[PDB]
RNA sequence: AUCGAGAGG
């Protein structure tokens, strides 16, 4: 692994989607790379809840579970501090986000409570952050919950730094898909089949990228894994694009960490 | 009882579809399967997600506290 | 609930009889088994 | 009688357990120990290391039906299991 | 448990990163063992998921109804014509080294039924406590603190394995003891343990000397003093006259 | 019937023979039979069984049954298991039942007797006959916490006089 | 009965148990909650004084905390309300009730318990979460499942009984059980069928994926195995790989069917000090099964090293296949188009046959069997012929099943499924049956509204022609319910009545144990076998072996052991030892083999007469044969060189050996004629097993492996002579009462020459226990 | 060619729990007793005013889901409009063990 | 490297991938020695074989590592991955499998047979009537010349 | 009730340093490293770039127990490659090739 | 505290 590897080609790409060529690659980075795009990017999201008031036919909690699964604007989320790392005693302008959420049955027909509804209060500080992530067409961002005339809620939220491991809540990556040696050349997979498997099985669209094998071919066991067709998808809360870098900036940081380690022990050795 | 916000297997939110999907089962009447693709609900581990949504609240909301 | 509301307890084999008038399958498992039938 | 004993040479597991089972309490009670206590602080394992080296100083009297009874030490007996 | 009498339990969870993947990037929400299929025969289970998965992507409602003319033939005909393996397997990657898995797995929607009977509500585990007034022995009842009840069939085992002084021990020491005097001459509970000038006088055998103290479970002198109840002695000696 | 028959070589080579299974049991005529082999005559009663041949005949087949019991579902215990059973079981010259007319009718401790089935319809007898329960028994020990005869209280662990002197 | 033999007790815990394939056999996982709330009361001494001063310290709120302390005064401290943690002194002779540590020795078990193997001691490992965590083998035993089983915890208190569980009821120690003879634990489920898979003739691993493999093994030596195949690639095969959970040493050779020892097939079993050599591992080597791998190594090794097998095994196989994967799914029940046409057309056939005989019994030309009615015969053949079909149609689509069919091969590995699964999911069901009958004619004349009167065709009266795959049809499903419904009520039945004999046979055999005279006897010093078992040893220690002698022709039986120095017909051939041209012509010699081949002759005579039926196979003490392998391993015996041996010494040390033997030690007449006649089946085989051409022509050690041989006899041969103390009463009611729970028979379902209408099952077994007069089915057998 | 009556529909000798069992004719039968059983232990929505009535042990699923594949009983039984349980998506397979 | 226990030339009679996907069972015939049969159950999908082909087939035992003769890593002592291939070795084969052995079955003494086995994969050799170089140690790598 | 917290699965705690490092006895030139809150996430990446190092004889990684978020690895070399070092090369290695990833991934996305 | 009922294993 020494930098002429990796080599990046974008089929297609949305502000949702990257739909990746990756090849000169270790598998074990290919994975590795979706498994961090998975777990382990830091986003921002509602991690407490004060009710005030709630009238409302849900419960208090299921309410409170709903709101922490609200994607809110994380662009800036490097900028924000984690809240263990936080000096501050319970939370501050500098670790979290506060957020309103005030609601009311003014009209008798069901009224609608919105994502789009919540308000922030914290000082943002010209972070990029905090803002629920509104991508519906009709700029009603996500269903919190409905409401009848008589019946009122009044929330108080603070969101905050976190990961995946953590919390599904913390996640952004939604989705990725990942696939290698379109055409079973490597043998990674037996085919199972009722009668003929070429048949039976449904050829990958990754299929068009690479040449058909012959029949005439011998098994090339020399053969490594490489070339690998991902898609990653992002909830909205960072950029499919920054998706893909911050993890791999964060797989960077986290090999520089056990390399610091290493450091760190051989200063305290002799 | 309201639209889980995003889909239980991935964490795509679905929580901002229901609203307009039974739009496109009324207003448009298209089939569930092509209302479902209009969302751009491409797995069917979202697609289930709305396609066997039962929305209890209509029938809590008709309670008066 | 619906399985109360249809219970018929009997103070044990599924009797021919029982063709289309007591379910087959529902009964509880050991004890009453085969004595409380549901229709 | 001393001679004549007519039971087994061997010593049996449940022998061994019992033999065990008291030495070790009686080393948890803080009894002098007969071995060295080479980096061995469980009263089980220690009593294991008397038993192996023929420490362990006790006796077995084994009852017969009839209410008779044979005694044979711990050292007599032999320890293979 | 499934809609076929299928039960389980999570023996672990798992975060999606470390769960087998599609190629479309699908993780399994929940993991069922192959070895619960073969001996049950539930068919029908089989059969329910491959059949919700075309309609979840055909978006649609299946029919399961009993007995009707819906064959798996057509289910996977359906299934087929929706680009994917008609039978149900989908070729899957191992979630920790990302190698694709070599044997494909049987992937689809199903239905579960989360059951009553959780182990926070089942979980016991009690050292000392509560016991019932009458023969001083702990309390029946996981709400009330109470012990576990180690049955006949628990002793006769122990004793199968030549546990003695583990019966004894838990016969005994884990529950009900109690120390009692015994008339030498008449071995009857009748002694008048005066601790706090030692002394003692059967009364009635005028035995002032010749006592023994006994360790028994509580519940066993409620059996004996029962029996002098009914005029019935139960005489216990600590010196076997009876040698052979 | 097949029947393994050591040859003229010396190899058991597998015969037929003819077996007439009859419906009934009457060994006390069916043996005096002409053309049949009185000494391999069997049957399923433990009792005529025992009552043509004696006791040790009796618990030889009952022995058997219990074999063919067990045999039957293709499972195996241990001979060793099945002979001290029916061994228990013939001890009084009789076929002694595993109830309460066959274990509770003995000579045994009183405080065990009385745990099986019936309770105070033993103890009174106890009573009234003033029975000495000796206590070496398991469930004479059991009930009273004391430390039965049996595995590790089998025996008595102490230090003689003697050994203690060879102890120091 | 209610307080008194049975009673609650304090320090025990319940909960839900869970699988855990990272947990030693040995070993069981406990809740912090659990470990926290049970305490054990250790004693403050100056080897411990240092560790409970810091359990005190860390109070009653940490997993590894402690709660009360007790003075020598009798005080408890409650570290619940002091605050004193760090000011309270402990002084040698106090106790501290500490919270649970790992390793600790607790007794852990479930309900209902049948016998010794649901009561064992496992070393505690606190974990994280709410469930007991076992490892899968150790479920076998406990009859236990993971679908909301509950166990029980009982902590011991005292140091001697910690010692008691940890050295009599440890789990390591109960792999081999004497109820059967056999081991009572494997390796079963996902291990079992992963490791057919893994040693699988075409299963080659990459370089890599050996070295995790081999990391994962714990006993791993560090040294890795030169690859199977070392040119284009570098691969290891399953066989090479799984090999190193085997320890060194260990010896196995099954031989299956058309084993040759290069089959094509890969059957049988061989393996040669601790290395898999041939034939797919299956069942049959690790599972319970006396003849396989974990009973040899449990013998060989011992309970220590083999509990180390299972956990080395595991983790191999279970890393590897899930680095594999297997699954299975609707596919796995579909046979081919032919295939179907070939179940459907046995079908018809064997309908057409029924209908042909249908009308030659209303014809009245059907002849009434022997025995039995007309009217019966016809329902016999009947039952019959569609009984042959289902199997049939079963074959056809078993055959032709591919060996990627995943049902297929979870039948192949022997964990989980059979014949008759397969059958029923891919072919036809069969006839269904209530009270091992044909569905019986519950309305008029039929069997339901849905029939004419009078019409006994197959599926009128619960013949399934169709498949589960398939489905059933109204009738035919309703018919099965039928089934289905008499099935479940015998479950439930069945453990009323089993459970009432189980208790039974344990009172009445509770008392039953062998004194120190080696004589079984009950409480009042009563006799009842002299020596128990009529040999007077332990069922743990016996194994099931060939008696050469019993069986063969006179002749083969001659060529084999009679040795003749006068006579070139049978005089040794001189090159087998290295004065074997010096015995020639030795009449002195001759002597002693003259009497040993006359002992040998009158062996065969005892036997015979013992066991009529000419059967060699049976369970003795002792495994000769593999001892004699190990002989020639350990000593390198070269088999192209002369030996050093001599025919006086072979003859004398055999005998020698037999003296020594030993069971009872009396020196009255009484006691030593009755320890001639224990050891006479175990003498019949050593003398059988080392005869003169056995030890110089088929085993042919040296004086030094010889002498080994017999020494090495002589002290596993005391190994297996029973200990005074032991509860055979109980222990032959358990062994006898537990397996008892699987005779769901009832009076069929076995199979026999004559009209087997015989109870049988459980039914049978209480006629036999209550001694009942009037037995269903007397039937008396005339020769 | 005698026929009197005619059943209005086969499915229909099954009871309430045993109606909302997928293709029952396609199971071993102790399994769908088995389920009959298991369908009483579910969770779900029991009466839409759960909220209004005090009662001792409620249990609520947070997100019913209908079932995928369903029986034409559920027409009148209203197991839609009120289900039990969720369509959670499985695999078959043999994994980590656990 | 330092030695061979056998060296002959066999043509293959037939081919038989009894349910398998990548082993062979392989029956040839040496030519010259019509004494000398040769069964061997071989990876074809790595190393491809056919009928009628005519294979350079050798046993040797020098533990085949880098130097000169049988140095231990290969067989006592942790085996070592590649690399040195670019040294002393026998490696002009097109196939190589390290085996071990059976038991040196004497077939009707003019007749003749020997011990095999490579970790699963057997072969049967009727080696000449001495095979005296044939040691029984287990230690042997089965040399392939396509 | 009784379950852990989801902290353990990435931060440290008192008196867990990172690293570990324990020397081998089984083998010459081996030692066995202690991942402490990280799983094969990492640990995988590790294996990988060791068995690319033609100096290292062994490399091989478990986790114990999911239960924990703890890794093992295993590391052996030829004689004088200090195995330490071995791996302080493959951190190294790991990184380079990461920055070109993440280099060409910008390029790529901005055209 | 008894007593019955519903379940779980
Ligand atoms: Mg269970
Ligand atoms: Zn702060
Ligand atoms: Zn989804
Ligand atoms: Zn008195």
């Amino acid at each position: 692994m020494s930098e002429e590897g990796p080599q990046v080609k974008i089929r297609e790409a949305s502000k949702d989607n990257v739909d990746f060529i990756l090849s000169n690659v270790d598998l074990a980075m290919a994975n590795s790379l979706r498994r961090v795009m998975i777990a382990e990017i830091p986003t921002l999201a509602i991690d407490s809840v004060e009710v005030e008031t709630n009238t409302t036919v849900l419960a208090d909690e299921f309410i409170a579970h709903r709101l922490g699964l609200i994607p809110l604007q994380s662009m800036d989320i490097e900028q924000l501090e984690y809240s263990r790392d936080c000096f501050c005693e319970d939370h501050c302008d500098k670790c979290s986000v506060v957020l309103t959420l005030q609601a009311f049955g003014e009209s008798e027909s069901t009224t609608n409570v919105y994502s789009k509804d919540l308000v922030i209060v914290s000082n943002l500080m010209g972070r990029n952050i905090g803002h629920p992530i509104i991508q519906d067409k009709e700029g009603n961002g996500v269903l919190i919950c409905k409401l009848r005339k008589g019946q009122e809620l009044k929330l108080t939220c603070v969101a905050k730094k976190g990961i995946a491991k953590e919390h599904a809540k913390w996640g952004p990556a939604a989705a990725i898909e990942f696939e290698y040696d379109p055409w079973n050349k490597l043998k990674h997979t037996d085919y199972w089949y009722e009668q003929d498997s070429a048949k039976e099985w449904p050829q990958s669209k990754n299929c068009e990228y690479e040449d058909p094998p012959n029949e005439g071919d011998p098994f090339d066991y020399k053969a490594q894994a490489d070339t690998f067709y991902m898609n990653v998808e992002s909830v909205g809360s960072i950029p499919v694009d920054q998706v893909v870098v911050r993890g791999i900036d964060t797989l960077q940081k986290k090999v520089a960490s056990i390399l610091l380690a290493l450091t760190q022990m051989d200063q305290d050795k002799v | 009882m309201i639209v889980p916000v995003r889909c239980f297997s991935c964490g795509k939110v679905v929580g901002d579809k229901w609203e307009s999907y039974l739009n496109l089962l009324q207003e448009d009447e298209l089939d569930e399967g092509t209302a479902l693709s209009r969302l751009g609900l491409k797995r069917y581990c979202c697609r289930r997600m709305i396609l066997t949504h039962v929305d209890l609240i209509e029938k809590f909301l008709r309670y008066n506290p | 609930t619906l399985s109360h509301l249809r219970r018929t307890n009997t103070p044990r084999q599924l009797h021919n009889t029982h063709w289309g008038l007591v379910c087959p399958a529902e009964t509880p498992e050991g004890q009453a088994c085969g004595l409380v039938k549901n229709l | 009688p001393k001679d004549q004993r007519a039971t087994t040479p061997y010593m049996t597991k449940y022998e061994r357990a019992r033999i065990l089972g008291t030495r070790a309490l009686q080393i948890s009670m803080n009894a002098p120990v007969f071995v060295d206590l080479e980096g061995e602080t469980d009263p089980l394992r220690i009593a294991m290391k008397e038993l192996a080296e023929k420490k362990i100083p006790l006796v077995i009297r084994r009852y017969l039906p009839d209410g008779s009874f044979e005694d044979w030490s711990v050292e007599e007996l032999i320890v293979d299991l | 448990a499934s809609r076929h009498g299928q039960k389980g339990t999570i023996g672990i969870t798992y975060r999606r990163e470390d769960m087998p993947f599609t190629a479309e990037g699908i993780v399994p929400d929940l993991i069922i063992n192959p070895h619960a299929i073969p001996s049950r025969m539930t068919v029908a289970h089989l059969i329910e998921c491959l059949l919700s998965k075309v309609a979840a992507l055909s978006g649609n409602e299946g029919d399961a109804s009993p007995f009707t003319d819906i064959t798996v033939e057509g289910i996977s005909k359906l299934l087929r014509e929706h680009g994917y393996q008609s039978r149900g397997f989908e070729v899957m990657y191992n979630g920790h080294t990302g190698k694709k898995l070599m044997a494909q797995i049987f992937f689809g929607p199903t239905y579960y039924q989360r059951l009553r009977h959780m182990v926070d509500d089942k979980i016991h585990a009690r050292a000392r406590g509560p016991m019932q007034v009458l023969t001083r022995q702990p309390v029946e009842g996981r709400s009330r603190d109470g012990g576990l009840r180690f049955g006949e069939m628990e002793r006769d085992c122990m004793i199968a394995h030549g546990a003695a002084s583990f019966l004894k021990e838990r016969l005994m020491e884990a529950s009900d003891a109690f120390r009692v005097h015994i008339c030498g001459i008449c071995g009857l509970m009748t002694v008048i343990a005066k601790l706090n000038h030692n002394q003692f006088e059967c009364k009635g055998c005028d035995n002032k000397i010749d006592i023994y103290q006994i360790h028994i479970p509580y519940a066993a002198k409620l059996l004996f003093q029962e029996l002098m109840a009914m005029n019935i002695t139960p005489r216990l000696y600590t010196d076997r006259s009876r040698d052979f | 019937y097949d029947r393994k028959v050591p040859s003229p070589t010396g190899e058991y080579v597998k015969e037929p023979e003819w077996v007439l299974e009859t419906d009934g049991v009457n060994l006390s005529e069916v043996m005096t039979v002409p053309g049949i082999d009185p000494t391999r005559i069997y049957t399923n009663s433990f009792i005529d069984i025992m009552e043509v041949l004696g006791i040790e005949a009796g618990r030889a087949a009952l022995y058997k049954e219990v074999y063919n019991v067990i045999a039957s579902d293709g499972s195996y215990v241990n001979y060793r298991h099945m002979a001290l059973l029916v061994d228990v079981m013939t001890t009084q010259g009789g076929l002694t039942s595993v109830t309460r007319h066959g274990f509770n009718r003995s000579n045994t401790g009183a405080l065990m007797r009385c745990s099986f089935e019936e309770t105070v319809e033993i103890l009174f007898e106890a009573g009234a006959s003033a029975e000495l329960d000796d206590c070496r028994g398991v469930s004479e020990n059991v009930i009273l916490g004391q430390m039965a005869p049996i595995g590790t209280g089998a025996f008595d662990v102490m230090i003689d006089e003697e050994s203690l002197v060879k102890y120091m | 009965r209610g307080n008194l033999m049975g009673k609650r007790v304090d320090f025990s815990a319940r909960t839900v148990i869970s699988g855990d394939p990272n947990l030693e056999l040995d070993q069981v996982g406990v809740p912090k909650s659990i470990a926290k709330t049970l305490t054990y009361p250790e004693v403050v001494t100056p080897y411990n004084i240092d560790r409970l001063t810091q359990l005190v310290r860390n109070g009653p709120n940490e997993h590894p905390g402690a709660k009360y302390v007790i003075r020598d005064s009798g005080d408890r401290i409650d570290l619940r309300y002091s605050k004193r943690a760090g000011d309270i002194q402990l002084q040698y002779g106090w106790k501290v009730e500490r919270h649970i540590m790992d390793n600790d020795p607790v007794l852990f078990n479930r309900q209902p318990s049948l016998h010794k193997m649901s009561m064992m001691a496992h070393r505690v490992k606190v974990i994280p979460y709410s469930t007991f965590r076992l490892n899968l083998s150790v479920t076998s035993p406990y009859n236990a499942d993971f679908d909301g089983d509950e166990m029980n915890l009982h902590v011991p208190q005292s140091e001697e009984t910690r010692a008691e569980l940890s050295q009599l009821c440890a789990v390591p120690l109960q792999i081999v059980s004497p109820q059967s003879n056999k081991p009572c634990m494997g390796i079963v489920q996902d291990t079992l069928c992963g490791i057919r898979k893994l040693t699988l003739r075409d299963t080659f691993i990459e370089l890599d994926q050996v070295l995790n493999m081999l990391y994962w093994v714990p006993d791993w030596d560090g040294v890795i195995p030169t690859p199977a195949i070392i040119k284009p690639k570098p691969l290891w095969s399953g066989k090479q790989i799984l090999s190193v959970a085997i320890p060194n040493g260990i010896h196995l050779q099954r031989f299956d069917e058309g084993t040759t020892l290069l089959s094509p097939k890969d059957n049988g079993m061989l393996i040669i000090d601790g290395q898999i050599i041939f034939g797919v591992v299956e069942k049959k080597t690790v599972g319970s099964s006396n003849g396989g791998l974990i009973h040899v190594v449990t013998r060989e090794k011992g309970p220590q090293v083999c509990a180390k097998l299972f956990g080395n095994i595991q983790k191999v196989v279970n890393f590897w296949l899930l680095h594999n994967g297997f699954s299975t799914g609707i596919g796995d029940t579909i046979a081919d188009g032919p295939t179907m046409r070939e179940i459907t057309e046995t079908i018809a056939e064997a309908k057409k046959k029924v209908l042909d005989v249908t009308k030659e019994a209303q014809a009245n030309l059907l002849t009434a069997k022997h025995g039995m009615t007309l009217r019966e015969s016809f329902e016999d053949n009947v039952v019959r012929f569609l009984n042959e079909a289902r199997d049939k149609a079963g074959r056809l689509a078993e055959v032709n099943l591919k060996d990627l069919n995943n049902v297929k091969q979870m039948v192949m590995a022997g964990s989980k499924g059979s014949f008759i699964n397969i059958a029923q999911m891919s072919a036809c069901v069969g006839q269904q049956s209530v009270e091992g009958k044909r569905i019986a004619f519950g309305f008029v004349d039929r069997t339901l509204p849905h029939f004419s009167k009078d019409d006994y065709s197959p599926e009128s009266k619960g013949f399934v022609e169709n498949s589960y795959l398939r489905g059933l049809t109204p009738q035919e499903f309703f018919f099965h319910a039928m089934g289905g419904r008499e099935g479940l009520i015998d479950t439930a039945v069945k453990t009323a009545e089993t459970g009432y004999i189980q208790r039974r046979l344990v009172k009445a055999l509770e008392d039953i144990m062998v004194h120190y005279d080696n004589t079984t006897r009950n409480s009042l010093g009563n006799v009842i076998q002299f020596i128990y078992g009529e040999d007077g040893m332990d069922a743990a220690h016996i194994e099931k072996q060939s008696l050469d002698t019993i069986g063969g022709s006179d002749a083969a039986f001659e060529k084999r052991y009679r040795v003749d120095l006068l006579n070139t017909d049978h005089t040794l051939d001189p090159s087998l030892l290295e004065s074997g041209s010096e015995i020639l012509g030795d009449l002195k010699l001759q002597v002693l083999l003259d009497e040993e081949y006359k002992q040998l002759v009158k062996d065969r005579k005892f036997l015979r007469e013992v066991f009529v039926d000419g059967e060699a196979n049976w369970p003795l003490p002792v495994n000769i044969r593999r001892i004699i392998q190990n002989a020639q391993q350990t000593f390198h015996i070269d088999h192209t060189k002369p030996s050093d041996l001599t025919i006086k010494d072979i003859v004398l040390g055999v005998k020698d050996l037999q003296e020594n033997l030993l069971v009872l030690r009396g020196k009255n007449e009484i006691i030593q004629n009755a320890q001639r006649d224990a050891v006479t089946l175990f003498c019949c085989l050593l003398r059988s097993r080392l005869a003169t051409r056995r030890v110089l022509q088929e085993y042919r050690l040296t004086k030094q492996a010889f002498d080994w041989v017999l020494s090495n006899i002589e002290a596993q041969f005391l190994r297996s002579v029973v200990h005074p103390g032991e509860m055979v009463g109980v222990l032959a009611a358990q062994s006898i009462g537990e397996p008892a729970t699987q005779m769901t028979l009832n009076t069929f379902h076995f199979a026999g020459v004559a009209s087997k209408k015989v109870t049988s099952g459980v039914p049978r077994l209480k006629e036999i226990l209550n001694v009942a007069k009037n037995m269903k089915t007397p039937s008396l057998t005339v020769y | 060619t005698t026929f009197t009556h005619c059943e209005i529909h086969p499915s229909m000798i099954l009871g309430v729990a045993a109606s909302i069992i997928p293709f029952p004719d396609h199971n071993q039968s102790p399994r769908n007793t088995y389920q009959s059983a298991m369908g009483k232990q579910a969770m779900g929505v029991f009466l839409t005013n759960y909220n209004v009535r005090m009662d001792t042990m409620a249990n609520i699923l947070y997100y019913p889901q209908k079932p995928l594949g369903t029986t034409r009983a559920m027409e009148y039984l209203k197991f839609r409009e009120l289900p039990a349980g969720q369509n959670a998506i499985v695999a078959i397979a043999c994994y980590s063990g656990y | 490297m330092s030695n061979t226990l056998f060296d002959d030339i066999f043509q293959v009679s037939e081919v038989d991938p009894g349910r398998y996907n990548k082993v062979c069972r392989i029956e040839a015939a040496s030519t010259t020695q019509d004494q000398c049969k040769l069964t061997l159950d071989i990876n074809v999908e790595l190393f491809p074989v056919a009928a009628q082909d005519s294979l350079t087939v050798t046993i040797a035992s020098s533990l085949n590592l880098e130097d000169t003769p049988a140095n231990d890593s290969s067989a006592t002592r942790s085996w070592r991955p590649p690399q040195a291939g670019d040294r002393s070795l026998a490696d002009d084969y097109d196939y190589v499998m390290y085996g071990t052995a059976y038991k040196f079955e004497e077939v009707s003494k003019d007749l003749i047979a020997v011990y095999y086995s490579f970790g699963g994969l057997l072969m049967r050799l009727e080696g000449n009537y001495r095979n005296l170089n044939n040691l029984k140690q287990e230690n042997a790598y089965l040399l392939i010349r396509r | 009730m009784n379950a852990p917290d989801r902290f353990e699965l990435f931060l440290l705690g008192e008196g867990e340093s990172k690293l570990k490092i324990d020397p081998d006895t089984k083998a010459p030139n081996a030692v066995v490293i202690t991942f402490e809150k990280e799983d094969h996430t990492l640990g995988n990446l590790i294996r990988a770039e060791l068995l690319n190092d033609r100096k290292v004889l062994f490399a091989a990684y478990k986790v114990e127990h999911p239960f924990f978020a703890r890794f093992k690895l295993r590391i052996q070399t030829t004689e004088g490659y200090d195995p330490k070092d071995a791996l302080k090369n493959a951190c190294n290695s790991i990184i380079n090739k990461l920055g070109a990833l993440k280099t060409n991934f910008e390029t790529e996305w901005n055209l």
